[PDB]
DNA sequence: CAACGCATGAGCTAGATCCG
């Protein structure tokens, strides 16, 4: 749907980060 | 005699008696009531001696110190009563000092009945001959008098008697007149003085015998010093007691055309008669002022109280009633009341056409003006200040003016005013000018942009139904899952539902009311969500309370919250015919404000968590 | 602020590979 | 001991569990602790992790998507205060969208000093309705318990706890399966409670190794001192984060680390009045060398340098940062969503604030029931403006009541234009008494400030009438009240009467919403009266009452309806509620 | 000069200081 927010969008973001992980400072 | 004048109706002073000065033949209705502070010695100068024949009634109600009627109408002869008054024709109620009743000349009353009541100082009531007198004689109540108890020697004069139930009574008015009879030869005439009967027209005294030009009250008819049975042309009957030409009927017509206060009545010409207005399924024409019946639907014709009607209620609504064409302006201030269903419906549901400007100013109770069913124009011949025809401003609730497909307005000059009505949606004002055509003679109104389509929605796409089944007693409907861009916004659904006659159901009609709906609404929560074009996401509601071989009406509407930029989205299915084989405000408000922080939490929370890369 | 270019707008998958190292 | 372990900063935990072994000794932690964003674990190695001396969390505590926490009872059994002075969206302990979570297992908490906690969106969370939260924490409306396994009595619920009598049914209080809670009798309240009763000392929370003794206690209340706890540290130690006492070296040499500013989050410490405080308060500024705050030459004020030109306060996180800040270089927009009351709290950290050089605007807000926490305001600067050339906006307010007792205030906003749209209980009268106090006089718009949609939803007038005469029947009831004109005789649409039943004399106020219901006191309208040219005459106005049952009470007031206009006059008038009753 | 006689009580005739 390419409209990214709500609940999907802490499943969406993981797939595409599924081995380097979250980054913070 | 003298000259006619209309009737009186006199209270509590003495100095209206005045205008009886030269009144012979009082038309209309004479009634004297409620005079206090009179005292015997008021009445023994006054005397109206030359009045003759009144025609509607007499009523004599709490007079105080009258002593007896023989100096103030010492010569009525007869009263018509074409008019009454609780269907009777003298009324003598409640007075004292009433010694002797004393109207002892008059002949014959031809329609009612006297009823003579609880005036504790009267006799002389023993001793009157109803029978011949008034024709219709079963009627009369006489109760309650100073005549229940026998003491007062009412002994009169040398004077004529008969029989009425076995008792050979004598027969007088006062202690110095007698009752006037005339012997059954020639019934109702009347006799001269020494026993000769009268000219066959007349009723009651005649002067000289066998003249009909000099009789004192003509029984049909009144024509110019003569009397006669039937007015030939070029004549014309009026009042059923006198006779007129047509210029003594024209002129009067158009001299109360317009109202001091009421009304006047109107007069028309129809067969050989004035009559005050023309019977059903009959109407003027106005060049010569001709009564000529109908074809279809006949104007009233309603025409209005100075130029401005206000509606605040139904009892307002009350004058209006069954009105088809209006000549005025008209204003519409609806706020509550109880039920409201069907009633604003039924007393101007046969309106036809409109002619001032309208406004729907402060009107709070109304979702819609479909209740101007049979409206067709709005021309407006006189004009609004600042060049309007059609005003609309505090209509918190109003959702929908009229439907462009089954019914066509037209309207020809003046402008147009929206301002203020926020559930009132600016596409539907927008589609009113290809109907109403005010793109042709194209005029710059004035209707703000930002003035409409709060708590309302007019972008809205359309939902298509999946799957129908239907059983002896179920249907189930699921349809197509609708998701606004940002899918934590949708509350849920709601669905409309109502048995249909036919294949002509509008979608919002009937209800119009505050708390009330003819729909039976219905709510469903909604489904989940997981990012997938095929799985269990497709919502459902099962529908139950059914009847066998039925055919309704149902469709689907969706209920969302706003962004903070006043653009909001939704949608609405069709309406589709199946045929088979509270929430107040408040709780709208508050549960919408439960579902907006919730959101606003986990908005918050993704924005700490995640932190991007410099 | 994730929540205001992936939700007010359409975001492409090169902005939001930089929200993982 | 008392506090044996080290003390140890806050710490976030993510994408593994390697970084949770920095936890190994650790007995305070100041700052918060996060455990976030767990997805490749599975349910069996959290057997054999355990932190058994964590013993109090100073600012908050916030789990949010882990897999693999069958209960918390594994990993913190001793947390016995979480104290809350930075808090995280107003809530103190956060749980948020975990998917394995069965038992809460937090057996041990006692109390939550300041904040409220909210458990949200659990698939599998169980034992809710056994916590008895009244206790624990000190506040209990706040809460926010939603949305669970416990929306439905599903659970089983077994537990073998003084089944307290709080509420009025006579159920039982428990935390897990085989742990109980412990309420023990209710003398000394917050003070500390052994296992056969026996009260401990008055300084002390939680637990208790032995009653009445400063030495070892286990979760100390005011400050912390060398093992023992005092009331008020004496001045050889200086207070610090109020939890500590510390002496003169360690509140000077972190000035030496972070005065070489390799991150702006640091904050030069320096002593004043007993405490290690980090920026020294307004009217005040530190001297080069010896580190104390002496009195100012003239006015200094702090003045509060706002990023981005802008701030949005939702809650009292955002709201904690404007604490004692007193000249705002920028603009504050107000947006608080939802909220039960939040008036408590913004006043005591954001009413230090005198001159602001932006515009305000309050959207959306719904909770606020007045704006009278900004205490001293003295002028809006305005060198900027809003779209549409505002400083002054308001939208959407529910509830919004009053903008300031003007009796005693004082604002003088010098340029920009006004702003008011649907406050349905604000009256026209206290935003034209705004119009004449503050610098702006004439300028309005046309469509100014809205007349129409201000103060629908709540009737108020200014002018009282009263009754003169009242007259009882049985079946009758008749009133008469003293006459009234405003400055133009034609401005009178007449009156209009209300009469109800009541039983008792606790009826309402008249609300003025128009529902279309049964509380709308079955009005009756009164004629005006006639244009008498008399002031002795028939226009001292009254009615009859017809329809009545006898020996009951009715409830009678009356209001006038004039037309309003564009001058700013004729409010009305509306007298006051009273009771008479028939015969 | 401060309830009642010169009525009744919401049944085409007025409306509770409505009349002294």
């Amino acid at each position: 749907n390419q409209h990214l927010c709500g609940s999907h969008l802490v499943e969406a973001l993981y797939l595409v980060c599924g081995e380097r992980g979250f980054f913070y400072t | 005699p003298g000259e006619v004048c209309p009737g009186m109706d006199i209270r509590n002073n003495l100095t209206r008696l005045h205008e009886l000065e030269n009144c012979s033949v009082i038309e209309g209705h004479l009634q004297i009531l409620l005079m206090f502070k009179t005292r015997p010695e008021d009445f023994r100068d006054l005397s109206f001696p030359k009045l003759i024949m009144i025609t509607d009634y007499l009523l004599l109600f709490r007079v105080y110190g009258l002593e007896s009627l023989k100096d103030l109408f010492p010569n009525l002869t007869v009263i018509r009563g074409s008019r009454l008054f609780f269907n009777y024709a003298l009324v003598i109620f409640e007075m004292v000092h009433l010694k002797e009743l004393g109207l002892y000349n008059l002949m014959n009353i031809t329609r009612g009945s006297v009823r003579i009541e609880k005036n504790n100082e009267l006799c002389y009531l023993a001793t009157i001959d109803w029978s011949r007198i008034l024709d219709s004689v079963e009627d009369n109540h006489i109760v309650l008098n100073k005549d229940d108890n026998e003491e007062c020697g009412d002994i009169c004069p040398n004077c004529p008697a008969t029989v009425i139930n076995g008792q050979f009574v004598e027969r007088c008015w006062t202690h110095s007149h007698c009752q006037k009879v005339c012997p059954t030869i020639c019934k109702s005439h009347g006799c001269t003085a020494e026993g000769l009967c009268c000219h066959s027209e007349c009723l009651g005294n005649c002067s000289q015998p066998d003249d009909p030009t000099k009789c004192v009250a003509c029984r049909n008819f009144y024509l110019d010093g003569r009397c006669v049975e039937t007015c030939p042309p070029p004549y014309y009957h009026f009042q059923d007691w006198r006779c007129v030409n047509f210029s003594f009927c024209q002129d009067l017509h158009h001299k109360c055309k317009n109202s001091r206060r009421q009304g006047c009545h109107q007069y028309v010409i129809h067969n050989n008669k004035c009559i005050p207005e023309c019977p059903s399924g009959y109407t003027m024409n106005s060049s010569n002022l001709l009564c000529t019946p109908c074809l279809g639907p006949c104007p009233k014709v309603c025409h209005l109280l100075e130029g401005e009607k206000t509606i605040d209620s139904v009892t307002s609504a009350q004058e209006l009633r069954g009105c088809t064409v209006i000549n005025g302006s008209l204003i519409i201030n609806i706020r509550g009341g109880n039920n409201l269903a069907a009633e604003l419906e039924a007393n101007l549901g046969l309106i036809e056409e409109i002619s001032g400007y309208l406004k729907i100013r402060r009107s709070y109770a109304l979702v819609s003006l479909s209740f101007f069913r049979k409206l067709r124009l709005i021309r407006g011949e006189t004009l609004e200040i600042g060049n309007y025809s059609f005003y609309a401003l505090d209509n918190q609730n109003l959702r929908q003016l009229w439907d462009w497909s089954k019914h066509n307005l037209t309207t020809t000059q003046g402008k147009l005013f929206f301002h203020y009505n926020p559930k009132l949606c600016l596409s539907e004002i927008h589609k009113m000018e290809e109907v109403s055509g005010t793109k042709g003679r194209q005029e710059r109104n004035d209707i703000a942009l930002k003035t409409n389509g709060d708590k309302a929605s007019c972008e809205n796409e359309l939902l298509k139904f999946s799957y129908i089944r239907t059983s002896f007693d179920k249907i189930l409907l699921r349809w197509e899952p609708y998701w606004p861009p940002d899918f934590r916004d949708l509350l849920g659904f709601m669905l409309f539902y109502k048995e249909a006659p036919y294949q002509n159901v509008t979608e919002f009609d009937g209800q119009d009311a505050c708390g009330s709906n003819s729909w039976t609404v219905v709510d469903i929560d909604p489904p989940l969500r997981s990012n997938d074009p095929k799985s269990q996401n497709h919502p459902g509601w099962l529908m139950r309370g059914l009847k066998p071989w039925t055919q309704y009406a149902i469709f689907v509407k969706t209920l969302v919250t706003f962004s903070d930029e006043r653009r909001t989205y939704g949608a609405k299915s069709d309406i589709i015919y199946v045929q088979t084989d509270p929430k107040t405000d408040s709780q709208i408000l508050k549960e919408l404000e439960e579902s907006s922080f919730r959101k606003t939490f986990e908005d918050y929370l993704h924005n700490v968590v995640f932190v991007p890369r410099p | 602020g994730i929540v205001e270019q992936c939700c007010t707008s359409i975001c492409s998958l090169y902005q939001l590979e930089n929200y993982c190292n």
